[PDB]
């Protein structure tokens, strides 16, 4: 497999994410009623391990991360640099595993026994003859043997800009595995100019449900390499990836008292387990 | 004049009375919720149990529910009587 | 390594299964076999495997057997029906059949609705085998003895386990019934995708987001429903 | 009629109770 | 009882003991309320 060179090793940056990624626990709609559901949630004020995918010198890191029930991923992107995800147990192409692409068509998914390279990515180049970003090397995996599940999600569109700027947008996801079902939840937040996760309350809305038996110990993320004319011109050193940032927070079983608005949007939630105060609220 | 001001400024005057109102409301609410509890049965909703179970089996599960549900009702009626008696005393005192 | 298939998004008739009656055992838990069609369910699963007739009793809720406690254990709250039926002719070969295997030994009991895919030889206490497989150390696999000559009593049975969970999400695993046109503002009995309640049906002001399929009040009782074919939202109240 | 539990109307209405209370008060002063 | 019996067939005995014990509490809880009510009247008479 192809590699990449001159990476900087530093201790993981830490931040505190508070009251984020509360996801509608199930399908029911309720109006003006306070309900307590014992469903896995990111603990409030839980520790969050920030990550960097920004060259700003010779900095590029997207290594494997441990995965538990609470695989909450919250990337922040502008020119759409973080795209996909990898799930699985050992990524040996011998145990059934999950994998995605975030194309302008769909968040394309498969369950397949894929043989991933040591440094997978998405490649885009700026051509002088035509101003458009094309895939250069889609060698994310060698082949597939058995695929018990194949799948395409709902259509949507992506901007795919090749510029520099603050991350105007926000994307949150909660990956979860329960009772033989793989599930995902999402929200787009148009937060402005906050390095840390925004103070406030927003509720993730389930996007897709997939019935899968795959057991996955850990997961990885996909980056978009911003290949240009100034780069050396090879798969090992030719890249100017630039800025990117994503944060991962684990999920543990907790009881959330979730307030339901008249319409049904979960406007506010209090965590009973997180604080001594909080525990009183559940009993109350 | 002061009493008018005191009454408008706080719910404390009706706390002794209101506690009775709230306590009765809470008791009724619990029992109503009880309906949801399984009480050892396959499923909480009565109709659902009947729909998916053949009469002899349905017989047993129905009996279980009734025992669980009979007990729930008994607690409410027993609970209600004590409160009723307590309220009755106040009325006598109330009437007095 | 039992085979499991997930069946959903389709209409199944159980009459043929119940109706055909070509199967030796059709034990049913929490569901009336005759009443199967009327009830509607989501997330149905199918279990595939072959065990001998003697151990057929073992594959049931709250029972003990080597294979039940070491290979496949049914949950206590299971609400599924398991069907068994001999296929002696298929399991009789001149050469003989021995691709069917069951585990003998395992350090700890297998969890309910889980399969152990690990391939290893069970090890007991001291003198660890590390693939030695002599005395007191045993290989994981164990074959069968299905033979034509072999007696019926221990002859192979083909066993399928049907497991389903109901009233969680809108259910497409619904049965046979031909639907009917919706009736509004009149007290009438109604069933929606295996959910049964009776009350007045009226156009509902409440606006539902795409994911939601049910509405509820303070007492966690059905308050609103969406006719699947129509896409509309309506309020249910007791008639009188 | 909410779920088989019915709250019967009071035998005396709130307005009627007020008249009795008003009457006693009226009687006391006069 | 728990050590001797497994959960699967455990429930029948585990379930019942629970039912029987619940009865003890309800009788005691109900008894206390009647006793408390009597004391309250006495307290209020005594307060009077
Ligand atoms: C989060 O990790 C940081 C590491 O510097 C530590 O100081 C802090 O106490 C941790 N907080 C929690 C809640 O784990
Ligand atoms: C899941 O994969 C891990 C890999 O460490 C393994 O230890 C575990 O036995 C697997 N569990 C299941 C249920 O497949
Ligand atoms: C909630 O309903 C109100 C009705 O007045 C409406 O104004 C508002 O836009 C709705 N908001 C959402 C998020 O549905």
């Amino acid at each position: 497999c192809v590699n990449l060179t001159t990476r900087t090793q530093l201790p993981p940056a830490y931040t505190n994410s508070f009251t984020r990624g509360v996801y509608y626990p199930d399908k029911v709609f309720r109006s003006s009623v306070l309900h307590s559901t014992q469903d896995l949630f990111l603990p409030f004020f839980s520790n969050v391990t920030w990550f960097h995918a920004i060259h700003v010198t010779k900095r590029f890191d997207n290594p494997v991360l441990p995965f538990n029930d609470g695989v909450y991923f919250a990337s922040t992107e502008k020119s759409n640099i973080i795209r996909g995800w990898i799930f699985g147990t050992t990524l040996d192409s011998k145990t059934q595993s999950l994998l995605i692409v975030n194309n302008a068509t769909n968040v394309v998914i498969k369950v397949c026994e894929f043989q991933f390279c040591n440094d997978p990515f998405l490649g885009v180049y700026y051509h002088k003859n035509n101003k458009s970003w094309m895939e250069s090397e889609f060698r994310v995996y060698s082949s597939a043997n058995n695929c018990t599940f194949e799948y395409v999600s709902q259509p949507f569109l992506m901007d795919l800009e090749g510029k520099q700027g603050n991350f105007k947008n926000l994307r949150e996801f909660v990956f979860k595995n329960i009772d033989g079902y793989f599930k995902i939840y999402s929200k787009h937040t148009p937060i402005n100019l906050v390095r840390d996760l925004p103070q406030g309350f927003s509720a993730l809305e389930p996007l897709v449900d997939l019935p899968i038996g795959i057991n996955i110990t850990r997961f990885q993320t996909l980056l978009a390499l911003h290949r240009s004319y100034l780069t050396p011109g090879d798969s090992s050193s030719g890249w100017t990836a630039g800025a990117a940032a994503y944060y991962v927070g684990y999920l543990q079983p907790r009881t959330f008292l979730l307030k339901y608005n008249e319409n049904g949007t979960i406007t506010d939630a209090v965590d009973c387990a997180l604080d001594p105060l909080s525990e009183t609220k559940c009993t109350l | 004049g002061k009493i008018q001001d005191s009454l408008s400024s706080t719910a404390s005057a009706l706390g002794k009375l209101q506690d009775v109102v709230n306590q009765n409301a809470q008791a009724l609410n619990t029992l109503v919720k009880q309906l949801s509890s399984n009480f050892g049965a396959i499923s909480s909703v009565l109709n659902d149990i009947l729909s998916r179970l053949d009469p002899p089996e349905a017989e047993v599960q129905i009996d279980r529910l009734i025992t669980g549900r009979l007990q729930s009702l008994q607690t409410y009626v027993t609970q209600q009587l004590i409160r009723a008696a307590e309220i009755r005393a106040s009325a006598n005192l109330a009437a007095t | 390594a039992w085979n499991r298939k997930r069946i959903s998004n389709c209409v199944a008739d159980y009459s043929v299964l119940y109706n055909s009656a070509s199967f030796s055992t059709f034990k049913c838990y929490g569901v009336s076999p005759t009443k199967l069609n009327d009830l509607c369910f989501t997330n149905v699963y199918a279990d595939s495997f072959v065990i001998r007739g003697d151990e057929v009793r073992q594959i049931a809720p709250g029972q003990t057997g080597k294979i039940a406690d070491y290979n496949y254990k049914l949950p206590d709250d299971f609400t599924g029906c398991v069907i068994a039926w001999n296929s002696n002719n298929l399991d009789s070969k001149v050469g003989g059949n021995y691709n069917y295997l069951y585990r003998l030994f395992r350090k700890s009991n297998l969890k309910p609705f889980e399969r152990d895919i690990s391939t290893e030889i069970y090890q007991a206490g001291s003198t660890p085998c590390n693939g030695v497989e002599g005395f007191n150390c045993y290989f994981p696999l164990q074959s069968y003895g299905f033979q034509p000559t072999n007696g019926v009593g221990y002859q192979p049975y083909r066993v399928v386990v049907l497991s389903f969970e109901l009233l969680h999400a809108p259910a497409t695993v619904c049965g046979p019934k031909k639907s009917t046109n919706l009736v509004k503002n009149k007290c009438v009995n109604f069933n929606f995708n295996g959910l049964t309640g009776t009350g007045v049906l009226t156009e509902s002001n409440k606006k539902f987001l795409p994911f939601q399929q049910f509405g509820r009040d303070i007492a966690d009782t059905t308050d609103a429903v969406r006719d699947p074919q129509t896409l509309e939202i309506l309020d249910i109240t007791p008639c009188s | 009629k909410f779920n088989g539990l019915t709250v019967l109307p009071p035998l005396l209405t709130d307005e009627m109770i007020a008249q009795y209370t008003s009457a006693l008060l009226a009687g006391t002063i006069t």
